[PDB]
Order: structure tokens, then C-alpha cells, then sequence
């Protein structure tokens, strides 16, 4: 019943929304955070060293009221830089919790 | 799920669906 077209425009609004709060939300407290991206599917911001980072479940999603308490996360390292995935380049990721139904 | 517009709508709810998997993967 979703169509892609409303997907995607609801998709480029939370690109918008988050492109905004990139560039106005406060520094960090220090270097040691992960910095805060948008990755295509969800906005992250910026991670304290050694801890678990979870923002909603994107809510341009066609299932988004679905999974309402679901929570998508990454993980900061000490060093600051957000876990990587060993197959490559990519961050670890966990989005088990806004997969649809 | 037995009718030409059950197979229809699942049609058009896959491209939206597809979508989310290339944000996803990409």
C-alpha cells in the first residue's frame, strides 16, 4: 500500500532534517567522539568513546509504525572511531530491531 | 493473497521495499 515515490520523498525529508542537525548540533566534548554521519539509511550523531550509539528506526520506513520501540545502533570504540564490520570499510551495524513486521 | 490485486499490491509494495534494502546495502 506504500508507494515507493512517497518513500522516497519522505526518505529525502529525513535526509533533510538530518543534514540540518549535522551542521547545527553542538561540537563534541572532545576529539575521542565518533563523528556523525548519515549513512543512506539513518542520521547518526556523534558517539562517546566505548559505548553503544541507537537513534530510532528511520521513520520514512513504510513500515515505520510497526516498529515504533525499535532502535537501529553502532558501536563507538575507545579510540573513536565507530566499530568496523571485518568484511570491509563499513561500520558495524544493528538494524535487526527495524526490519519489517 | 489469491486474487490478480493481491499479487498486484504486493507489486507495488515490493518497489518501496527494495528501496529501503538499497539504502541499506549502498
Amino acid at each position: 500500500t506504500v508507494s515507493l515515490w512517497e518513500t522516497v520523498q519522505k526518505w529525502r525529508e529525513y535526509r533533510r532534517q538530518c543534514q540540518r542537525s549535522l551542521t547545527e548540533d553542538p561540537p563534541p566534548a572532545t576529539d575521542l567522539f565518533c563523528n556523525r554521519t548519515f549513512d543512506e539509511y539513518a542520521c547518526w550523531p556523534d558517539g562517546e568513546p566505548g559505548s553503544f550509539v541507537n537513534v530510532s528506526c528511520p521513520w520514512y520506513l513504510p513500515w515505520a509504525s510497526s516498529v515504533p520501540q525499535g532502535h537501529v545502533y553502532r558501536f563507538c570504540t575507545a579510540e573513536g572511531l565507530w566499530l568496523q564490520k571485518d568484511n570491509s570499510s563499513l561500520p558495524w551495524r544493528d538494524l535487526s530491531e527495524c526490519e519489517e513486521s | 493473497g489469491c486474487f490478480t490485486s493481491d499479487v498486484s499490491s504486493y507489486l507495488e509494495g515490493q518497489a518501496a521495499k527494495e528501496f529501503i534494502a538499497w539504502l541499506v546495502k549502498g
